[PDB]
C-alpha cells in the first residue's frame, strides 16, 4: 500500500513498532528465564 | 568468600529470606481453594521463589550479613559472570545499536533533505543496515584504524 | 568468481581476483581496500591455523577410537603432563611466535620488507604475493596457482566452522568430534542438536 | 659523634657545596629566573617602593661572589641536616623491613 | 641498522649516532636537543649500569652475599658493610651517605657544565688513558661497541631487579642456578601465568 508504508516509516510508528517488538521479546524472555541476576552460560 | 561475604548456598540469612518469603505466600495461599486458579498462580510463585533462591545459590553469588546476593564487580573470575560476562553483553548489544543508528546516518547524509529520513526511517535502508553492526567491532576497529570513525573537520 | 547467493551481487570492492571470491560480504566489512587485504589475511592465518587444529584434534579421535594410537580428546590433553610444565610451554610459544608473526605482520604491511634471515642473510625468500611467503616455506614447491589458492581457502574456512563445531559440541554436549559423529550415525533422527537442548 | 661535630661538619659540608660546588648552578639559575615580573616590568620597577633587591647586603667581598644570603641559605640547609642526623639517630627506630 | 627490519626510520634517525637502529616508537627524540640530552642520559645509565652488572654478580659468586643482602645491613640500626667479610670502620648509614653524596654530586655536577655536547658523553682526555681515541676509525666502533654493552646491562639490570621482584629474597646467580638445575619448570612461565 503506497503512502501507508510511508507513515508506518515515521518515526513514532516505527518506534512504537519496534518497541512493541522488542518489549514483547524481553518480556518472552523474562518468562522463559525469569528472575535472572547472572549469565552463567559462559 | 571475597569482601567478607559468605556463599549465598551458605548463608543463614539467605535461606531464612527463602523461608520467609515463602511463609509470606503460603499465608495468602491458605485464602483460596487449593485447585483454584489464584492457589495455583500463587503456587506456581512458590516454585518460581524456590528456584530462584536455588540459582543464586548455585551461581556463585556471595551474600553478606544482610543476607542478599551481593555483586563482586572488581574482576575476579569467579564472578565475571555478575558483571563482565553481562557487561561485554552490553557493550556488544548498545554498540550495535550505536553502530547501526551511526551508519544509518552516514548512509543518509548524503540526501538532498536528509532530515526527512530521519523521522520518515526508511525501513529497507536501515534493514540492510541493521545487520551491519551484527559484528560491529570489527567494523569500528578497523574505521578507528582508518580513520573513518573521526570526521576531519 | 562464482556467487554464494544468485539473488544477490558481488559487490563491487570483490572484482573476483581474489582467491575463494564468491561475493560473500553480506555486512560490508571489506569496504575499504585496506580492511580487504587485511582480512585476506585474517582469513588465510585463521584458516590455516584451524586446518591444523582440526587435524590435530580429529585424528588424535579417529586413531583413538579404532585404536592404532591412543591419545586424549583435545579438551583433556591440556590436563596431561608433559616434559615441561603447563606454563612453559607458554613461554616457548610467546617467545617464538612472537618473532614469527611480527615478521610476518611486516610483510603484510609492506611486502617485500622482511624475507632475508636475520643471521644467514645469503638465504632470502622469492618475491611471493603477500600472505604466500614460499621459499623455505614451499620445500616441495607445488606451485601456487589461484586454483590452489581457491583449494586452500575452502578447506580453511571448512576447518574454521569445523573448530566452530567441535568447541559448540562440547561446550553444550559434553563428548568429543568423531564421538558425535558416531552417535550421528548410529541413529541421525534421534540423536541431533534438537535432542540434547 | 656529638651534636656539636655535627652540626659544625653537616654545615661546614654545606657552604662547602655551596661555595664550591653548586654555586655556578645556583648562580646561573639565579640570573635565568632574574627577578620577579610584574606585567614585564619588575617588581620594584612598577612601583611599591619596597621590593628593592637589597644591595648593601649582597656586596660583600668574596673572589667568587659569595654573600651573606648565601651564607644563611648554605647553613639553614647545613642545620637542618644536622637536626635531621642528630634526631634521626637519636631516635631508636627500628624499620624491621620484611621481618 | 634497524631495530625492526620494514618499519620505516624516523628521519632524525639517520644511523652515523653511534648505536642509531632507528628505535623512537614513541617519538621522543624528534627535537635535536632534547636527542643530545638522551643521548647523553643513555650513556650514563648505560656506564651506571654496566660497571654495576660486576658489582651485582661478582660479590654474590664470591662476595658472600646477593646484590640486596649487601643492602639489608643498613636497614637494621646497628651493623655496617661485610665489604668481603671484614666490617668497614667507616660508619654505616649516614656518613657513608654523607661521603656518596659529597662525592658523586661534586663528580656529577663537575660532568654537568659541559657545554660541548660530545665531551657531555664522550670527554676523553683524563677519561681516556691508554690512547684508546686517536683513531676514530676504530672510535666509531668502540662506541657503537660502549652502546651496545651498555643497551645489553641496562637489560640485564631490569633483569636483575624484577627477578627481584618476583622472587623478593634471591639473587640473579641463584636465579640462573635455578635455571640450570630445572631449567623447564623453574622459568618466568610460574609469575607471568600465576597458578592463583
Ligand atoms: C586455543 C586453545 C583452546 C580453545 C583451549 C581450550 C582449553 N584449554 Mg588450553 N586451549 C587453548 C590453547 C592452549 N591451552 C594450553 C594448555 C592448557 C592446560 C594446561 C589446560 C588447558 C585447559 C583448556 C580448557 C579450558 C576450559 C579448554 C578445553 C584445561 C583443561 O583441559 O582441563 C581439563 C587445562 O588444564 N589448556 C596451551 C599451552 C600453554 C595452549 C596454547
Ligand atoms: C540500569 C540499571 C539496571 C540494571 C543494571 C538492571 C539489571 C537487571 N534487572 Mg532491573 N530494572 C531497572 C534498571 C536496571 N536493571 C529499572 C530502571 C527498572 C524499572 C523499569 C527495573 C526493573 C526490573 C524488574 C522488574 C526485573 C529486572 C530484572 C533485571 C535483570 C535482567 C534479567 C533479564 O531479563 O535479562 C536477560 C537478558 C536479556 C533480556 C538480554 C537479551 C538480549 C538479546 C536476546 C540479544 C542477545 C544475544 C545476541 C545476539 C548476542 C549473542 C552473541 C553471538 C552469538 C552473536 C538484571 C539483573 C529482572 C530480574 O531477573 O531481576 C533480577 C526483573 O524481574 N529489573
Ligand atoms: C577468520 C575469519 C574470517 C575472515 C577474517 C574472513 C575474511 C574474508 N572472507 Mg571469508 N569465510 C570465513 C571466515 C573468514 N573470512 C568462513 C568461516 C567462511 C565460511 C562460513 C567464509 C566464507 C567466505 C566466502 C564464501 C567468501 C569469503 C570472503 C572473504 C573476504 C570478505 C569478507 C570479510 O571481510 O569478512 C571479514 C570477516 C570477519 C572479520 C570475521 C568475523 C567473524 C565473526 C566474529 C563470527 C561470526 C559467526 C559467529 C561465530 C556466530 C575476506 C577476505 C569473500 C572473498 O573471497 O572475497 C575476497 C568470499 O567470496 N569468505
Ligand atoms: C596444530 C597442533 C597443535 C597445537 C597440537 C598440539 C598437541 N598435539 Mg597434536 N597433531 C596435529 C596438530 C597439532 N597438535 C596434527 C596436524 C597431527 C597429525 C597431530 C597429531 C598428534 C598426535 C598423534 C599426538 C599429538 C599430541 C599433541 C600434544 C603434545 C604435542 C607436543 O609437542 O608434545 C598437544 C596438545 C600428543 C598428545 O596429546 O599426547 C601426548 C600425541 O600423542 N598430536
Ligand atoms: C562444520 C560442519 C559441521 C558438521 C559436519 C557438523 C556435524 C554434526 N554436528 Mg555440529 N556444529 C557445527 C558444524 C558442524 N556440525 C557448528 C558450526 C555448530 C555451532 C553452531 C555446531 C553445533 C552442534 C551442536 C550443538 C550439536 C552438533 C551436532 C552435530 C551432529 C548432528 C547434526 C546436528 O545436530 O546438527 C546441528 C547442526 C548445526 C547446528 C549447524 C550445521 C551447519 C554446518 C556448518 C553445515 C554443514 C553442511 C553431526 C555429527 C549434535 C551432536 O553432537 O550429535 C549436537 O548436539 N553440532
Ligand atoms: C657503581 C657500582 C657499584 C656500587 C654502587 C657498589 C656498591 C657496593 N658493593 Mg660492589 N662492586 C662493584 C661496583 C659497585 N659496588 C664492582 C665493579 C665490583 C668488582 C670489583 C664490585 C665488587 C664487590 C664485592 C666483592 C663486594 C662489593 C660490596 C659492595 C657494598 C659495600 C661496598 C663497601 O662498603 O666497600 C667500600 C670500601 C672502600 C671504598 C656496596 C653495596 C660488598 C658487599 O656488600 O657484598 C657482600 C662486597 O663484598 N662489591
Ligand atoms: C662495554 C663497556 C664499555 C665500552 C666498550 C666502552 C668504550 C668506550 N668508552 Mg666508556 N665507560 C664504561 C664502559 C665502556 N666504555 C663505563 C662502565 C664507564 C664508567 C665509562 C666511562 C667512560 C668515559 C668517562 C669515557 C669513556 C670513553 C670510552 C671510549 C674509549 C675507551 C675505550 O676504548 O674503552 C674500551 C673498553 C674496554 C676494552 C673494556 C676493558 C675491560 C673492562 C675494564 C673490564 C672491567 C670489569 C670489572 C669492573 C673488573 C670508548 C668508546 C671515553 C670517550 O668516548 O671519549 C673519547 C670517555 O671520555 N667511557
Ligand atoms: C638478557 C637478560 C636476561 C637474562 C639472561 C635472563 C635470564 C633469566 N631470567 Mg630474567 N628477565 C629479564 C632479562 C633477562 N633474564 C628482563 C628484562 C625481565 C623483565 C620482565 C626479566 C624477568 C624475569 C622473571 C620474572 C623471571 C626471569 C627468569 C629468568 C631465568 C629463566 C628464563 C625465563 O623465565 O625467561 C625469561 C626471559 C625473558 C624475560 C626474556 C628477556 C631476555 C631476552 C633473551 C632479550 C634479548 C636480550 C639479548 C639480545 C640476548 C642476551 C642473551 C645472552 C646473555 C646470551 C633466566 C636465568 C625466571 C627465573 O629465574 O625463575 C623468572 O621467574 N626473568
Ligand atoms: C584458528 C582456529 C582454530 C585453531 C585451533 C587450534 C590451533 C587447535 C589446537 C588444539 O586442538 C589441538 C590441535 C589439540 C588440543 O590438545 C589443544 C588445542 C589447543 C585445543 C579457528 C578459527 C575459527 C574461525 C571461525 C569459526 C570463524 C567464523 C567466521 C564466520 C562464520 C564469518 C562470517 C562473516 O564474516 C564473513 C565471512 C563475511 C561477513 O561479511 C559476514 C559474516 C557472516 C559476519
Ligand atoms: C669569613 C671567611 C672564612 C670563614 C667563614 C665561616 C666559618 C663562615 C661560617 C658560616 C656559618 C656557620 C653559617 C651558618 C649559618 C646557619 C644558619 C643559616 C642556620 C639556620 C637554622 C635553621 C634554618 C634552623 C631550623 C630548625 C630549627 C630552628 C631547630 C628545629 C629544627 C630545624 C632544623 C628545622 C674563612 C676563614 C674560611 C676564609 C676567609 C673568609
Ligand atoms: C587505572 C587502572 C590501572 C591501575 C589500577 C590497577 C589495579 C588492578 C588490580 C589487580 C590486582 C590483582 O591481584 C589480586 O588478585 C589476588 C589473587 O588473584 C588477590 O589475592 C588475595 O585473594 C584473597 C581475597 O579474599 C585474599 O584472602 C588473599 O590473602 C590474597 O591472596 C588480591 O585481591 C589481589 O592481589
Amino acid at each position: 500500500m503506497r503512502d501507508l508504508k510511508t507513515y508506518l516509516s515515521v518515526a513514532p510508528v516505527l518506534s512504537t513498532l519496534w518497541f512493541g517488538s522488542l518489549a514483547g521479546l524481553l518480556i518472552e524472555i523474562n518468562r522463559l528465564f525469569p528472575d535472572a541476576l547472572t549469565f552463567p552460560f559462559f | 568468600d571475597i569482601s567478607g561475604l559468605t556463599p549465598c548456598k551458605d548463608s543463614k540469612q539467605f535461606a531464612k529470606r527463602e523461608k520467609q518469603q515463602i511463609k509470606k505466600l503460603e499465608s495468602s495461599l491458605k485464602l483460596y481453594a487449593p485447585e483454584s486458579a489464584p492457589a495455583l498462580a500463587l503456587n506456581a510463585q512458590i516454585e518460581k521463589t524456590k528456584r530462584r533462591f536455588d540459582n543464586y545459590g548455585k551461581y556463585g553469588l556471595l551474600c553478606g550479613s544482610d543476607g542478599l546476593p551481593h555483586l563482586i564487580v572488581n574482576g575476579d573470575q569467579r564472578h565475571w559472570g555478575e558483571f563482565i560476562t553481562p557487561g561485554i553483553l552490553f557493550l556488544y548489544i548498545a554498540g550495535w545499536i550505536g553502530w547501526v543508528g551511526r551508519s544509518y546516518l552516514i548512509a543518509i547524509s548524503g540526501e538532498k533533505k536528509p532530515a526527512m529520513k530521519e523521522i520518515i526511517i526508511d525501513v529497507p535502508l536501515a534493514s540492510r543496515i541493521i545487520f551491519r553492526g551484527f559484528i560491529w567491532p570489527v567494523a569500528a576497529y578497523r574505521e578507528f584504524l582508518n580513520g573513518d570513525l573521526i570526521a576531519k573537520d | 568468481k562464482g556467487e554464494w547467493l544468485p539473488g544477490l551481487a558481488s559487490p563491487d570492492y570483490l572484482t573476483g581476483s581474489l582467491a575463494g571470491d564468491n561475493g560473500f560480504d553480506p555486512l560490508g566489512l571489506a569496504e575499504d581496500p585496506e580492511n580487504l587485504k587485511w582480512f585476506v589475511q585474517a582469513e588465510l592465518v585463521n584458516g590455516r591455523w584451524a586446518m591444523l587444529g582440526v587435524a590435530g584434534m580429529l585424528l588424535p579421535e579417529v586413531f583413538t577410537k579404532i585404536g592404532i594410537i591412543n591419545v586424549p580428546e583435545w579438551y583433556d590433553a591440556g590436563k596431561e603432563q608433559y616434559f615441561a610444565s603447563s606454563s612453559t610451554l607458554f613461554v616457548i610459544e610467546f617467545i617464538l611466535f612472537h618473532y614469527v608473526e611480527i615478521r610476518r605482520w611486516q610483510d603484510i604491511k609492506n611486502p617485500g620488507s622482511v624475507n632475508q634471515d636475520p643471521i644467514f642473510k645469503q638465504y632470502s625468500l622469492p618475491k611471493g604475493e603477500v600472505g604466500y611467503p614460499g621459499g623455505i616455506f614451499n620445500p616441495l614447491n607445488f606451485a601456487p596457482t589461484q586454483e590452489a589458492k581457491e583449494k586452500e581457502l575452502a578447506n580453511g574456512r571448512l576447518a574454521m566452522l569445523a573448530f566452530l563445531g567441535f568447541v559448540v559440541q562440547h561446550n553444550v554436549t559434553g563428548k568429543g568430534p568423531f564421538e558425535n559423529l558416531l552417535q550421528h550415525l548410529s541413529d541421525p533422527w534421534h540423536n541431533t542438536i534438537v535432542q540434547t537442548f | 659523634l656529638s651534636p656539636s661535630i655535627v652540626i659544625s661538619l653537616s654545615t661546614g659540608l654545606s657552604l662547602f657545596l655551596g661555595r664550591f660546588v653548586f654555586f655556578n648552578f645556583q648562580r646561573e639559575n639565579v640570573a635565568k629566573q632574574g627577578l620577579p615580573e610584574q606585567n614585564g616590568k619588575t617588581h620594584f620597577e612598577a612601583g611599591d617602593d619596597r621590593a628593592k633587591e637589597y644591595v648593601s647586603l649582597l656586596k660583600s667581598n668574596d673572589p667568587i661572589g659569595f654573600n651573606i644570603v648565601d651564607v644563611l641559605a648554605w647553613g639553614s640547609i647545613g642545620h637542618i641536616v644536622a637536626y635531621y642526623i642528630l634526631a634521626t639517630s637519636s631516635n631508636g627506630y627500628d624499620p624491621s623491613f620484611f621481618g | 641498522a634497524h631495530w625492526m627490519p620494514g618499519e620505516p626510520r624516523p628521519a632524525y634517525l639517520d644511523g652515523s649516532a653511534p648505536g642509531d637502529f632507528g628505535f623512537d616508537p614513541l617519538g621522543l627524540g624528534e627535537v635535536p636537543a632534547n636527542l643530545e640530552r638522551y643521548k647523553e642520559s643513555e650513556l650514563i645509565h648505560c656506564r651506571w649500569a654496566m660497571l654495576a652488572v660486576p658489582g651485582i654478580l661478582v660479590p654474590e659468586a664470591l662476595g658472600y652475599g646477593n646484590w640486596v643482602k649487601a643492602q639489608e645491613w643498613a636497614a637494621l640500626p646497628g651493623g655496617q658493610a661485610t665489604y668481603l667479610g671484614n666490617p668497614v670502620p667507616w660508619g654505616t648509614l649516614p656518613t657513608i651517605l654523607a661521603i656518596e653524596f659529597l662525592a658523586i654530586a661534586f663528580v656529577e655536577h663537575q660532568r654537568s657544565m659541559e657545554k660541548d655536547p660530545e665531551k657531555k658523553k664522550y670527554p676523553g682526555g683524563a677519561f681516556d688513558p691508554l690512547g684508546y681515541s686517536k683513531d676514530p676509525k676504530k672510535l666509531e666502533e668502540l662506541k657503537v661497541k660502549e652502546i651496545k654493552n651498555g643497551r645489553l646491562a641496562l637489560l640485564a639490570f631490569v633483569g636483575f631487579c624484577v627477578q627481584q621482584s618476583a622472587y623478593p629474597g634471591t639473587g640473579p646467580l641463584e636465579n640462573l642456578a635455578t635455571h640450570l638445575a630445572d631449567p623447564w619448570h623453574n622459568n618466568i612461565g610460574d609469575i607471568v601465568i600465576p597458578f592463583n
